């Protein structure tokens, strides 16, 4: 009857904080209350209740001789008791949510085969506690979930639990997160039905941010570890039409970063999967739409380098027109500028100009005047220059040179920045690799000038051709760009050849 | 307000420092070094603001006694547990802790617990 | 350069896309089907030199008259359009609920209502001006999806009432 009310009295709120601040220990009260069976339920389990508030480390203490005694009591009492096994298992949520206490949890996997037995038996066809251990399965994923058996045991549950409720929020986040890292855990049929579920996900749960955030991340992630179905999504009948579910799910919430960036990454994945989708999302317009959804969101750089690489697998494989350019080329040119530090956004930005950039002749030329006034050199040669590794970057970087040069007013602009020396130190610090020494080799002629060489002064220039030309002898294309690399700059001053 | 002070315990080996502090907070061969611990006392009156004792359980062999005054700082308690089934030499064994205590912290409250009373007669103790 | 996107309501089986794809895709007639779910189209529009607009029409499905109009259809939408069918005054009804759920899940940076247009789809224009003079819309206009006949004049007019705001 203490416990009864109590319970009850526990119900009314703003109380628990002054039971909390007692002096007669109701912690250590109900803990010496527990083999009734009744009791422990009859105590109600407001373990969990307080457990929203008992700071970490008496949370930790709270947690040893919780798990101790819930786990007895709660196996035999409640494998026969809905509330018993509820109560119990929602107390072991609030006590795991400090990030040290996993470990303790699975220290002999006891928690584990607790909420899979759980699952199995204990609720068939119940909701409240398929909601509560598919909370526990989320909150207990980090490092250490190289537990094969089991992995593949919980996976079917919270699977099965995702075909039998999917029509409530409770199950949907957590499941599918926890899907999400599962899934990129174990795939070093079943497709169907997770594709099934993410789409039921996506369509009706379109006013939650993050039911939808949770089901296009496990969409982009199961597609990531599985590239054989990239056909099964479609406007097609058999095919569930995710595409337009994600383009929908980031147009109505685009004033969240989150949901951006992963139904971002899902498209790119699946355009990445199968190039059919290209040219379909253009023609949707969603190019110049994701760029206006980058202009709003430019204080972060992950939303940036999520539509950067969106940008990037969109438009590979594909000509656009001038409008395109002028409309899309400042955008990301202003992108990469604001964010200067970011290896990931420029690399991606880098992709994308270079993928991207190469009546009508005076249009184009306009369009690459206008380039040139957004300091777009100045930007690459930025980028190629303060980041020395990541040798993507500079095969990207020096693709990209290599397209500006040819343009109208490249010269003067190019050699005033200084963009030699940044050609030069790029061949010293990379001289094994093949595409870096070719593409240097045919840049340095390029954008050689008399001030390079001026009063016969240039042996770098002469120490780093005979050196790239030496090291790669056999290969054709590297010797031809490098010799006639030297015949240009032979052109110029004859008192080269000397040195 | 910050409640936070430092405690230490002093003695010669054997003392019983180690187990006064588990009595009074709540295997023990020896006291290596220094044993550092945290004493969360809240009073039981909500008025007292929790106190967490920095407790410093020193050893009591001498061959730890060399680096022991670099930990001796003032801003702290001090207990000075001496065995009574010794007899009387416990308060010379004391007297270099008291010189280190007066040297490093002039004004700090010293306390003498004499502990192991259940075997002591009357008369050793006064 | 300028975005802008319109939101195309009205009751079910009216030829939504109809419309959508003989503006953008220049399809017309064709067999009319139901719309599972929303749908978008791009549409470039060259309305003075040097000044290009994109317009991205969303076609919502009619299907979930009953169901609550998420606000978030309209989140930021600038431009709107009520199709109805001309041989059904349920349609007519129809294009009245959506108007007043507009009217009541709408919002603008000046406060003002968004231009609409009453397009009458698949071509009694008397009885239709009561409703013209009364609803308060910006214009009315009458056009067969299967012939395309005055869908082009009609979106011209639109976005240039657009534009003069
Ligand atoms: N004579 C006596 N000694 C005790 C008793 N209980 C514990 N001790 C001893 O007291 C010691 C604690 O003294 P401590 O200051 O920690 O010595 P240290 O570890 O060498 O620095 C323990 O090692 C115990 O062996 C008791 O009842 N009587």
């Amino acid at each position: 009857i203490g416990l009864k009310t109590l319970d009850l009295l526990l119900t009314s709120g703003k109380i628990t904080l002054l039971i909390l601040d007692e002096e007669s220990d109701i912690f250590m009260l109900i803990f010496d209350a527990m083999a009734n069976d009744e009791v422990q339920k009859l105590g109600c389990k407001a373990l969990h209740v307080l457990f929203e508030r008992v700071s970490e480390e008496q949370l930790t203490e709270f947690v040893e001789n919780k798990d101790y005694m819930i786990l007895l009591s709660a196996l035999t009492n409640f494998k026969d008791e809905e509330e018993i096994v509820l109560h119990v298992l929602h107390c072991l949520h609030s006590l795991a949510i400090p990030c040290n206490n996993v470990e303790v949890l699975m220290s002999g996997n006891v928690r584990c085969y607790n909420i899979v037995v759980e699952a199995m038996k204990a609720f068939p066809m119940s909701e409240r506690i398929q909601e509560v251990s598919c909370c526990l399965l989320h909150r207990l994923t980090l490092g250490n979930f190289f537990n094969i058996l089991v992995l593949n045991e919980v996976h079917e549950f919270v699977v099965k639990a995702v075909q039998q409720y999917p029509e409530n929020a409770a199950l949907q986040i957590s499941a599918l997160s926890c899907l999400a890292l599962l899934t990129e855990t174990i795939f070093l049929e079943d497709k169907l039905f997770w594709l099934e579920a993410c789409y039921k996900a996506l369509t009706w749960h379109r006013k939650n941010k993050h039911v939808q955030e949770a089901a296009c991340w496990a969409l982009n992630n199961l597609l990531m570890y599985q590239n054989s179905l990239h056909e099964k999504i479609g406007d097609e009948d058999g095919h569930f039409p995710a595409h337009r579910e994600v383009m929908l799910s980031m147009l109505m919430h685009s004033s969240s970063k989150e949901v951006f960036q992963a139904s971002a990454n899902a498209l790119s994945t699946l355009l990445e999967q199968n190039v059919n989708f290209r040219k379909i999302l253009l023609s949707k317009g969603i190019h110049l739409n994701v760029l206006e959804l980058m202009q709003k969101h430019i204080h972060s750089p992950e939303v940036a380098e999520s539509g950067c690489k969106m940008l990037n697998h969109l438009f590979e494989g594909s000509n656009t027109s001038l409008d395109i350019m002028a409309a899309v080329v400042p955008k990301i040119l202003t992108v990469m500028k604001r964010h200067e530090t970011s290896l990931p956004v420029q690399l991606e930005a880098l992709r994308a100009i270079l993928h991207f950039i190469v009546e009508f002749h005076h249009k184009l030329n306009m369009v690459k005047k206008q380039c040139f006034k957004n300091d777009i050199h100045k930007l690459v040669l930025a980028a190629l220059n303060r980041f020395i590794g990541n040798p993507g970057i500079q095969k990207c970087g020096l693709k990209v040179i290599s397209s500006i040069v040819h343009f109208p007013d490249a010269l003067e602009m190019l050699s005033l920045e200084g963009a030699m020396d940044s050609v030069l130190h790029t061949l010293q610090m990379y001289p094994d690799d093949q595409e870096i020494q070719c593409l240097g080799l045919s840049l340095i002629g390029y954008l050689i000038t008399k001030k390079n060489v001026f009063i016969g002064t240039g042996h770098l220039l002469a120490k780093i051709l005979v050196s790239s030309l030496y090291r790669f002898k056999d290969v054709a294309e590297i010797q031809t760009k490098g010799f006639q690399t030297i015949l240009a700059i032979l052109k110029l001053s004859a008192s080269f050849s000397k040195l | 307000p910050y409640n936070r002070m430092k405690l230490m315990i002093v003695g010669n080996t054997g003392s019983g420092k180690t187990t006064l502090l588990q009595q009074l907070m709540k295997m023990q061969s020896a006291t290596v070094g220094i044993d550092v611990k945290d004493w969360p006392i809240q009073i039981r009156d909500k008025r007292k603001r929790d106190l967490v004792l920095n407790v410093w359980d020193f050893a009591g062999r001498e061959e730890f006694y060399s680096t022991h005054p670099h930990f001796m700082t003032q801003r702290a308690l001090y207990l000075a547990v001496y065995d009574l089934s010794k007899g009387q030499a416990e308060v010379d064994a004391m007297k270099p802790w008291l010189f280190n205590i007066k040297a490093r912290a002039s004004s700090s409250p010293v306390i003498l617990v004499g502990t192991h009373l259940d075997v002591s007669d009357e008369k050793q103790r006064k | 350069d300028h975005l802008f996107k319109v939101l195309v309501v009205g009751d079910a089986a009216v030829g939504k896309t109809s419309l959508v794809q003989r503006y953008s895709q220049d399809s017309f007639s064709k067999h009319y089907k139901s719309t599972v779910g929303v749908d978008f189209a791009l549409k470039v529009l060259q309305w003075s030199d040097y000044e290009i607009v994109r317009l991205q029409l969303w076609d919502i499905a009619g299907l979930e008259r009953f169901a609550a109009m998420t606000r978030l259809y309209y989140r930021d939408a600038s431009a709107c359009v009520i199709m109805f069918d001309v041989t059904n005054a349920t349609t007519f009804s129809n294009s009245q609920r959506w108007k007043q759920d507009l009217d009541s899940k709408l919002t603008l940076p000046n406060g003002e209502p968004v231009p609409c247009l009453l397009l009458a789809n698949k071509c009694s224009r008397d009885q239709i001006d009561r409703f013209s003079k009364e609803n308060g819309f910006t214009g009315w206009t009458e056009t067969s999806v299967k012939e395309n006949k005055n869908i082009n004049e009609a979106m011209r007019v639109l976005i240039e009432k657009m534009m003069r705001n």
